[PDB]
């Protein structure tokens, strides 16, 4: 019997996240490699993205008018 | 058996203090990897790699001896 | 025998009822039952655990995008975006604005996007700038989102105004970059 | 008809009936007498209800033989009845409800296998259910993903509501993915702080690090202080020990000297210097790097009291 | 004795076959028994005077 399925999906974290040595040294990257907005700011892209297409639309029109006259 | 709370004194550096410090190496790193240059850049420093190196100079402190006694 | 229990006692009990619903219904029930009890628990897991604080944002971040997903009445929607803003937080430091901002600009968004009402989306992005202290930080983000729906609607003698003063209270880089970047592109 | 000495010789020969029938091309007539077979007796259907010929319904050989040609020979729904009849009886064993959610599952009928499992969690207690709840979990992410993310939770929830601590190890690492590629991330952080403490001492190190790495690998060193003090005053001596050496690097290589002298002074008192040998070095590496005169005195006058904590017996 | 002993000898090969394909015995063991021998085996598993 295949008697260890959910071992097949959770191996990435078998691998590289159930042990870690250590670690000696320092940048400003690792000091804080994202910020505590990332996951909300992540989830308003792809609704934020479609006011970005609107707003190059919009303001073309806007554009188009001002040198319709 | 039986063991001691931890107890630890307050870091020197805070998180808000943290927080600044980002702020400033976050665009102070993004500045020099925006732009290289085929002769000129030697006007430039890779910043980063020299603080990395003056923070490894850096890294030996010692606690002051003698205040007292 | 469960419905009529929901029917008929408070929240604060029902919790076994609603447990065993799910338990009934999700064998002996089918698919558009089965969700429709899962969200109606997890619709008044949330609104628990909001009573138990009020600042768990995160809790309002799932209520909120639940009650989007299941496209629920914009009346409802509205309503407990109204009460999730009311969360405002204790703090004159950035740092803890810096996640209950996205309610705001969710509600906007929300508002925008999904009701399609743009005249109370812009009561919206105008109740952030009454909220924010702007003395003492600034988010550019609302003042830059604010100025770009003015720009759609096509009224940039709005959105010059919005950002403006914006310059004016609060000068601030990106503030600056984006007011910049806007007349570039006009 | 006649009398037997128990209930799986008689089976045997139900069994060896429809076989006979089945190899002779009589596949309705092999049906029926698994219908037959099957049928459970009212109170009323026996001289008395605890005779062979009334119990022989309960042995799950029987239903399986039955199961079997009607997933062969028969119309889905029929299969169905069967399974399901084979479950309300509690004849069905994991394996046979796993069975029939995979018959389901290849025709297609992917909620209805959903709700075959459902039921095989409702019949078995724990370890039983534990290789059901196995191929739920993970079906259901394979079928939906995302897609029916707040009642993959409710799963996932129901799964750990009862859960031992021996066999969620798995459960909360598959649910933190879950979490992790679709949810919110507090909510992934969530779990590993709940399967720090559900998982048995044994190898709670091993989710400790997890979380460790985690919030490391998005928050930073700075944020992440607080979950290892948590470690150290919770997982067992020998890890303890081994979470202070790794805490005291991160306050090192910081900078925090104040600190990390404060880790080593808070571990050495559970750390034989007579044993040990190899976290005094550590230690002693350290104040000879970071230290001075003063506290070489501190770090040798607290090592010649924990040797005087066992030379004294 | 017969009879015991083949219940016995049942379960104990099994047990080292299950062992010899590196399963545990009592997962595999329990994934084919009904719900009622799980049951039976549920069930046999100073305040006042
Ligand atoms: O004002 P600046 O020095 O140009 O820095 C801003 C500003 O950072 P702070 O106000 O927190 O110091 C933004 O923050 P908001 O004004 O929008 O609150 C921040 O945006 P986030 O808070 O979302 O990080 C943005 O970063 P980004 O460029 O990633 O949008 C970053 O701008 P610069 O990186 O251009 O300096």
């Amino acid at each position: 019997m295949d008697l260890d399925i959910v071992q097949r999906e959770i191996t990435e974290h078998l691998k590289d996240v159930l042990h870690e040595k250590a670690i000696d040294s320092v940048d400003l990257a690792m000091l804080a490699p994202k910020k505590i907005d990332w996951d909300l700011k992540r989830d308003i892209e792809s609704k934020l993205q479609k006011l970005e297409r609107r707003t190059q639309k919009a303001v073309a029109t806007i554009i188009r008018q001002r040198l319709a006259e | 058996k039986k063991r001691s709370k931890l107890v630890l004194p307050e870091p020197q550096i805070s998180d808000r203090e943290l927080e600044q410090i980002v702020k400033i190496g976050h665009a102070s790193d993004s500045v020099r990897q925006y732009i290289d240059g085929t002769a000129t850049s030697g006007l430039l420093t890779d910043y980063t790699e020299s603080a990395r190196a003056n923070a490894v100079a850096a890294r030996t402190m010692r606690t002051p001896m003698l205040k007292d006694t | 025998i469960f419905k009529y229990g929901l029917d008929n006692l408070p929240s604060n009990r029902t919790e076994e009822i609603f447990k065993h619903y799910t338990q009934h219904e999700k064998k002996f029930g089918e698919r558009v039952g089965i969700e429709d009890v899962i969200i109606s628990k997890r619709k008044t897991q949330y609104e628990k655990m909001v009573e138990e604080n009020g600042y768990n944002y995160d809790a309002w971040f799932d209520y909120l995008r639940l009650l989007e997903n299941e496209e629920t009445d914009r009346e409802e929607v509205e309503d407990v975006y109204e009460r999730a803003i009311a969360n405002i937080p204790p703090h004159s430091e950035k740092r803890y604005w810096r996640r209950y901002i996205y309610l705001w600009i969710n509600y906007a968004l929300y508002e925008e996007l999904v009701a399609k009402d743009f005249d109370r989306a812009r009561q919206v992005y105008k109740a952030c700038i009454d909220i924010i202290p702007h003395k003492t930080f600034t988010f550019a983000k609302v003042w830059i989102m604010f100025a770009h729906f003015e720009i759609r609607q096509l009224d940039l003698n709005a959105a010059r105004k919005i950002m403006g003063v914006a310059i004016g209270k609060c000068p601030k880089d990106k503030l600056f970059r984006a007011y910049i970047d806007l007349e570039l592109q006009l | 008809i006649s009398q037997f000495g128990g209930v799986s010789e008689l089976a045997n020969v139900w069994c060896a009936y429809a076989e006979m029938e089945m190899k002779h091309k009589r596949a309705k007539a092999a049906l029926t007498v698994m219908q037959r077979a099957c049928v459970v007796p009212k109170p009323g259907d026996y001289e008395n209800m605890q005779s062979v010929q009334a119990r022989v319904h309960r042995s799950p050989i029987l239903w399986a033989m039955y199961a079997d040609y009607e997933e062969c020979c028969g119309t889905v729904e029929s299969c169905r009845k069967v399974y399901d009849k084979m479950i309300e009886l509690r004849v069905a064993s994991p394996q046979m409800i796993m069975n029939y959610a995979m018959f389901l599952e290849e025709n297609e009928y992917f909620e209805l296998a959903f709700q075959a499992y459902e039921k095989g969690i409702a019949l078995f207690k724990w370890p039983g259910v534990f290789d059901i709840w196995n191929t739920y979990l993970v079906k259901f992410i394979k079928r939906y993903g995302g897609k029916k993310l707040e009642r993959a939770r409710d799963l996932f929830e129901q799964c750990l509501e009862n859960c031992p601590p021996t066999h969620a190890k798995y459960i909360f690492l598959l649910y933190a993915k879950l979490e992790e590629e679709h949810g919110l991330a507090r909510h992934a952080l969530s779990i590993y702080n709940r399967a720090c403490s559900g998982v048995d001492r044994a190898d709670m190190h091993s989710m400790y690090n997890i979380y460790i790495k985690k919030v490391q690998e998005m928050y930073g060193i700075a944020q992440c202080r607080p979950i290892f003090e948590r470690a150290i005053s919770e997982l067992p001596e020998d890890k303890s020990r081994a979470m202070s050496l790794r805490y005291a690097q991160l306050e090192t290589t910081v900078g925090e000297i104040d600190r990390a002298r404060a880790i080593y002074a808070h571990a050495a008192e559970i750390s034989d210097p007579k044993v040990h040998v190899k976290f005094w070095d550590t230690w002693k590496n350290f104040e000879v790097a970071h230290g001075n005169e003063a506290t070489v005195r501190d770090m040798l006058r607290v090592r010649r009291s924990v040797e005087a904590s066992y030379n004294v017996n | 004795k017969k009879e015991r002993d083949q219940w016995q000898v049942k379960e104990l090969q099994d047990r080292k076959a299950a062992e010899d394909k590196g399963l545990d015995y009592e997962r595999v063991r329990s994934l084919e028994m009904s719900a009622d021998v799980t049951e039976k085996l549920e069930q046999k598993r100073f305040t006042s005077y």
